[PDB]
């Protein structure tokens, strides 16, 4: 059971007439439904491939493809800390066993509430102000362990 | 005389490869003491094929150098998969060496027809009577196949297929079941509506069971609801 | 055109590519992406061969040879060293994650893979790690899937999305967690999704049909007919 | 597993057998038939045999009175025990589904991994 | 420190309240006068040799020159349909030039990828940003805006007819997006594969169509060639290369961040001048010069100047210019884990050795951390570096993904053979059959 709303359907036509192929929204209009239910389902594809005219194993296939477009459900807010080398140099490690002992759960598992769910990410271009945590809206620069129950006690 | 080119098909049971027949089976065939030994522990006749250049055994020639067209196998040293054809061609996505098998039996006339001055009127729906318009199936129109059990279940359902103003017309909806009449046999299907068909057709499944493909492009008669 | 295969004189089609042509002429070169019928990608890195820029070369360069034409006077080499160890190391690569399933396979003594992999001389494991799996679609009553055997060469997409133009069989994932199959569950669409048993070199895709009454292919009496 | 290695192996050709399926999808021979008289007792299907089920025990009294008595089928060769292999077990290493097996519960193989995972 | 105008073309008009510089005071301090000239009196073809003369090369880490990708296109006038793309994806980790030139200077990049568009005759462009940077798209938006509203962008750009428009694309998340004809193809829409040479984006690339794909830096450093004449851009640096890099170090340093030098300046004068030295007590092990898909280095080669033909037989690469470096206390056996793990865990998978190999390298080195090494694992890794070289994979990606590891392998070797410790067993005992005994 899933349905375009009016709003996702007519912000993935404003995407389409931008390119000359509407393949090309196919991207942007994942991230459109990534952004306005924080996951993709599996009725969310054949949607996607009906409107753009795509088939489903295209959109199956980019939506699998790239990372941040979620195919599981997950939490309210999710928790991408950067694990690259210039963070490792600046100890990531320390960050990940202090949201492994407040979350505790693993990396790439999610909360039992659903209130976070912790994921490693790729390179947040943040390298001089390393390490890094991206929240929905945040980055978060100057990790240290023990601000991590600080700094997870401001999202709800 | 006009199939007088079937003699070329393939060569007589006489035809050898240096003396020898074609194998039906490859060289590592098993079993040969042991496979009908629960009938009865004598090892029987070695079937004779009088009628072909083939045997039914492993001593034959199916190398990938002979020169044959029937080759009933790919098979080389090293390449057991179907990657063989590469070995038993000439080129590699080419014909197969030596000549493909099967010849024309006609060849491209001089001289054409003339223009066939007999075109045809427009399709008027009338009342009562309903074309048969034929919907093939690659699972279910040949009958060999549909004995095959394996199909029954890639088949689809047997399915009259109705336009929707035909439809709307008789006030039956998708997946009601509806009874026809042809040579006095009454038959009921369900219904499934083609947005596609034309008014004043109906569509029907051609090679399934009680559906005959001689009934395509023939008038029905009697179509209501069961 | 006209090459030298290790100093041979060799009469070929300039138009052909390298693998095509050593092919023709009864020459064994390891591939598995390429097929004459679907063209060629360059994914499985099998077909190396080294081609030297003249007469006198000594380090060459090695080359694949289905991405190389067959030009004229072209130099190459196939069972030199160089070339032999990176087939064979390539073939390695291949053999880290495949399941130790050859007796319950369909494909044994049918398999394009057990056959390159003995044509390399690779018989010597030495990968101790782990070896990654995947779940089985379900793809209808005549392809059985299996994708632990997959070998990411591509041909089965090629097929059935260029050649055959389907549209319910892709691949989806990156690095080596790609994953062939269809989008669910369900029946492969295509009229002609049977010559994945054939176009897959592996036992991903085998007759179901078949795998329900099951004998090696030594073992079938074959003959040559119509359908 | 019946996978018939032992039967091409054979260079008399006096295994017969037939691969069926259970549910689960495990592999077993329907039948298996072994031709006594013609076997000359070589050992080479149990050289050939990957899951070491085929074996050559310590037992040379198998006269008989007639020679088709001397066909031995899947009830007469199947015996109670493991043999002279006491711990090896194929489906333990084979990388396809059977029940108390799942994928990736193999040995050497790692948990699988689907597509739709969060992770990078 | 002052950086002016005469050396320093690119971060003279930067503000210092991290604020970022909208259409008015980048019009005030020189906005849109040199692309005025070129939209006005000089020739497309005329700019091209303008940058065949000033040497542009690439700022992607290629050092490819931009004349000649330029020159590269066909020269049938049919093909109007044309294509320009920045590369703001900034995948590669350790460098964050394109986020601090993003926050506060779009417009800089706007109109050099405007010029860049009318001496190609490119009618369409395009900014594939990354995901992540989300206060830079917001900036870029409002950039368009400011733009579109002036006239800037659209029809009739300042009476010369020149029809061009720009989009902004966000990526997704995947470090293969930043090669050019992975870019090309995750702009269709399609999975983020590379293309074969043959054929040549130049020739077929946006959905077939002629199309260039260009740095932000390479889009920002145009402006300056073009505004302050090509002689002066030659007169700024005495080298075989010549202009202005954006320069920096980062990890464990007392003063990370982003500058701008000349070609010429040794490595060593960013350490204790710009950087000002590491923290307390630590000792300089190895520095890394291009981000994470170069060669590492030793302090042996930190007296050695920052240009293409430089680093060019020292065993590396130039790379991004944003070197990093690693002290004594990080063990290099763990560096190069997580190097090779990003590397495998974002590699695109088509090709059989980088999507076979990189995860054997990657366990290889989990076992060399863990102490789990055996005898014929380093062997492994030399192997696996030697059939990853270029041309040996599809594409490059690899070749930079096994530089750290032969170069760590070539000046650390003695920090590897530490965590082998137990003999190769690869075999257990099977009870019944006698092994093989190999010698
Ligand atoms: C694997 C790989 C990743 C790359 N990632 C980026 C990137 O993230 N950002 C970027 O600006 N260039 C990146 N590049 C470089 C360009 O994509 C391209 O190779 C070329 O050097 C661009 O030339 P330019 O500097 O003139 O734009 C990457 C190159 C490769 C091979
Ligand atoms: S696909 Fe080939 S190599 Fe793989 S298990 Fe089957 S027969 Fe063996
Ligand atoms: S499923 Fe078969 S054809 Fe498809 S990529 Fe894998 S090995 Fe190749
Ligand atoms: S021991 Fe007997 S059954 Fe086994 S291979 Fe030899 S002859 Fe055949
Ligand atoms: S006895 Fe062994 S070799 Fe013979 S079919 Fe069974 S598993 Fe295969
Ligand atoms: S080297 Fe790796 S990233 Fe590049 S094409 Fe091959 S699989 Fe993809
Ligand atoms: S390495 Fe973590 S922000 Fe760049
Ligand atoms: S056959 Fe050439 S690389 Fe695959």
């Amino acid at each position: 059971a899933f349905e375009l709303s009016a709003a996702e359907r007519e912000a993935i036509e404003h995407e389409m007439h931008h390119y000359e192929d509407p393949r090309a929204a196919s991207i942007e209009a994942l991230k459109i439904v990534q952004k306005q239910r924080g996951w993709v389902p599996d009725g969310a594809i054949h949607a996607i491939a009906d409107v753009l005219g795509i088939p489903a194993s295209d959109v199956e296939g980019v939506a699998t493809f790239y990372s941040q477009i979620f195919r599981q459900p997950v939490g309210r807010h999710v928790i991408r800390y950067c694990d690259s080398v210039v963070c490792h140099i600046n100890g990531y490690q320390g960050i990940q066993a202090a949201l492994e002992k407040k979350l505790n759960i693993k990396p790439g598992q999610t909360t039992f509430d659903g209130r976070f769910t912790l994921l490693p990410t790729c390179c947040l271009g943040n390298c001089d102000k390393g390490p890094n945590m991206m929240i929905d809206e945040d980055t978060h620069a100057h990790l240290t362990p023990e601000a991590i129950p600080e700094l997870l006690e401001r999202y709800k | 005389p006009e199939l007088a080119g079937i003699k070329d098909a393939a060569p007589d049971a006489t035809f050898r490869i240096r003396g020898q027949k074609l194998a039906r089976e490859p060289h590592r065939y098993s079993g040969r003491t042991a496979m009908r030994a629960n009938i009865s522990v004598h090892e029987p006749r070695q079937p004779q094929d009088i009628d072909t250049m083939f045997t039914f055994s492993m001593e034959g020639n199916n190398q990938p150098t002979a020169h044959r067209s029937q080759v009933p196998f790919a098979w080389a040293p090293g390449w057991n998969s179907p990657q063989a054809w590469n070995k038993f061609q000439d080129e590699v996505g080419g014909k197969l060496r030596f000549g493909d098998p099967g010849v024309r039996l006609f060849e491209t006339s001089e001289n054409g027809l003339d223009y066939f001055t007999s075109v045809p009127a427009r399709f008027q729906p009338q009342d009562g009577k309903w074309r048969i318009a034929p919907y093939y199936h690659l699972f279910g129109s040949d009958e060999l196949s549909q004995r095959a059990p394996v199909f029954q279940s890639r088949m689809p359902q047997p399915y009259i297929k109705l336009n929707p103003a035909d439809a709307a017309k008789l006030g039956v909806n998708a997946g009601t079941r509806v009874s026809f009449s042809y040579d006095g046999n009454t038959v009921t299907l369900p219904v499934e509506i083609a947005e596609g068909l034309t008014a004043g057709q109906v569509g029907l499944p051609m090679g399934m069971s009680g559906i005959a493909p001689v009934l395509a492009g023939a008038h029905l008669e009697d179509l209501k609801e069961a | 055109a006209t090459i030298h295969v290790d100093g041979k004189e060799y009469e070929v089609n300039g138009a052909d590519n390298l693998l095509e042509a050593c092919l023709s002429l009864g020459l064994d070169i390891p591939y598995f992406c390429w097929h004459p019928a679907l063209g060629s990608v360059g994914a499985c890195r099998q077909c190396a061969v080294k081609q030297y820029q003249n007469a006198e070369d000594t380090r060459g360069r090695l080359v694949m040879s289905c991405m190389t034409p067959a030009s004229d006077g072209t130099f190459i080499s196939i069972d030199d060293e160089e070339a032999k160890q990176f087939r064979e190391s390539v073939v390695e690569w291949l053999m880290t994650n495949h399941p130790h399933d050859c007796p319950v396979c369909e494909e044994g003594g049918n398999c394009h893979l057990q056959d390159m992999t003995v044509m390399t001389g690779h018989s010597f494991r030495r990968y101790r790690f782990t070896k990654r799996t995947h779940r089985n679609q379900d793809l209808g009553p005549f392809i059985s899937h299996e994708m632990n055997r997959c070998i990411a060469c591509y041909r089965c997409v090629r097929y059935y999305k260029d050649y055959a133009g389907g549209t319910d069989l892709g691949v989806y994932g990156a690095h080596d967690n790609v994953y062939f199959g269809r989008p669910e569950d369900g029946t492969l669409e295509s009229e002609f999704s049977g010559n994945l048993v054939e176009i897959c070199p592996t036992g991903v895709f085998t007759d179901k049909t078949h795998s329900e009454r099951y004998n090696r292919k030594w073992d079938m009496q074959f003959a040559p007919s119509i359908c | 597993v019946a996978c018939n290695l032992c039967a091409v192996a054979c260079p008399v050709g006096c295994i017969s057998l037939q691969k069926a399926e259970t549910k689960d999808g495990r592999w077993y021979p329907e039948f298996f038939r072994i031709n006594f008289s013609r076997c000359i007792f070589c050992g080479l299907c149990e050289e050939a045999c990957p899951t070491t089920a085929i074996q050559l025990t310590p037992d040379f009294e198998m006269g008989e009175y007639k020679r088709q008595d001397l066909v031995y089928e899947k009830e007469d060769l199947l015996i109670s025990g493991p043999g002279k292999y006491p711990e090896y077990n194929f489906y333990r290493m084979a990388g396809m589904a059977i029940d108390g097996k799942d994928k990736g519960e193999a040995e050497n193989e790692a948990k699988p991994i689907d597509v739709k995972s969060l992770l990078p | 420190i002052i950086r002016t105008p005469e050396t320093h073309p690119l971060t003279w008009r930067l503000r210092d309240d991290k604020q970022p510089v909208w259409l008015d005071e980048y019009r005030s301090k020189n906005g849109y006068e040199g692309a005025r000239k070129a939209l006005t009196g000089l020739s497309p073809d005329e700019i091209v040799n303008q940058v065949k003369d000033a040497g542009l090369k690439g700022r992607g880490g290629a050092g490819f020159s931009t004349g000649l990708k330029w020159s590269l296109m066909p020269k049938d006038e049919s093909m109007n349909i044309r294509y320009l793309l920045c590369n703001a994806d900034e995948m590669e980790p350790g460098t964050y030039k394109d986020r601090l030139l993003m926050e506060q200077l779009p417009h800089l990049l706007v109109e050099g990828m405007l010029i860049s568009a009318f001496a190609l005759k490119a009618y369409r462009g395009y900014i594939f940003l990354r995901g992540e940077y989300i206060e830079a798209a917001v900036n870029l938006r409002r950039a368009i805006a400011e733009a579109t509203e002036a006239g800037l962008l659209g029809k009739n750009i300042m009476g010369t007819g020149f029809d061009f428009e720009l989009f902004v694309h966000t990526g997704a998340g995947r470090y293969i997006c930043g090669e050019e004809t992975a870019l090309i193809n995750s702009l269709e829409g399609r999975r983020a594969n590379p293309r074969s040479k043959p054929p040549f984006p130049a020739t077929s690339g946006a959905w077939g169509k002629p199309t260039c794909v260009n740095n932000v830096e390479t889009l920002c450093n145009v402006p300056a060639i073009l505004a302050n004449g090509v002689e002066w851009y030659q007169n700024i640096s005495k080298s075989k290369d010549a202009g202005t890099k954006l320069m920096g170090f980062s990890g464990r340093v007392k003063n990370p961040g982003l500058w701008e030098l000349p070609f010429g300046t040794t490595a060593r004068e960013i350490l204790e001048d710009y950087a000002g030295g590491m923290r307390d007590g630590l000792k300089f092990k190895a520095w890394q010069p291009g981000g994470a898909g170069t060669d590492f280095l030793t302090e042996a080669h930190l007296d050695l100047p920052m240009e293409f033909e430089s680093i060019g037989k020292a065993g590396s690469r130039l790379g991004t210019a944003l070197a990093m470096a690693v002290d004594h206390e990080i063990n290099m056996v763990s560096l190069v884990r997580n190097l090779e793990e990003f590397f495998a865990r974002e590699s695109c998978g088509w090709c059989t050795p980088c999507r076979d190999g990189l995860p054997w390298s990657v366990k290889i080195l989990r076992a060399l951390e863990r102490g789990e090494g055996q005898p014929g694992d380093i062997e492994t890794l030399e192997q696996l570096c030697r059939f990853l070289g270029p041309g040996k994979t599809f594409c490059a990606h690899a070749p930079g993904a096994v530089e750290p590891l032969q170069s760590a392998i070539k000046y650390f070797r003695e920090e590897f053979e530490a965590g082998i410790k137990q003999p190769f067993s690869n075999t257990h005992l099977i009870n019944g059959i006698q092994p093989n005994l190999l010698k």
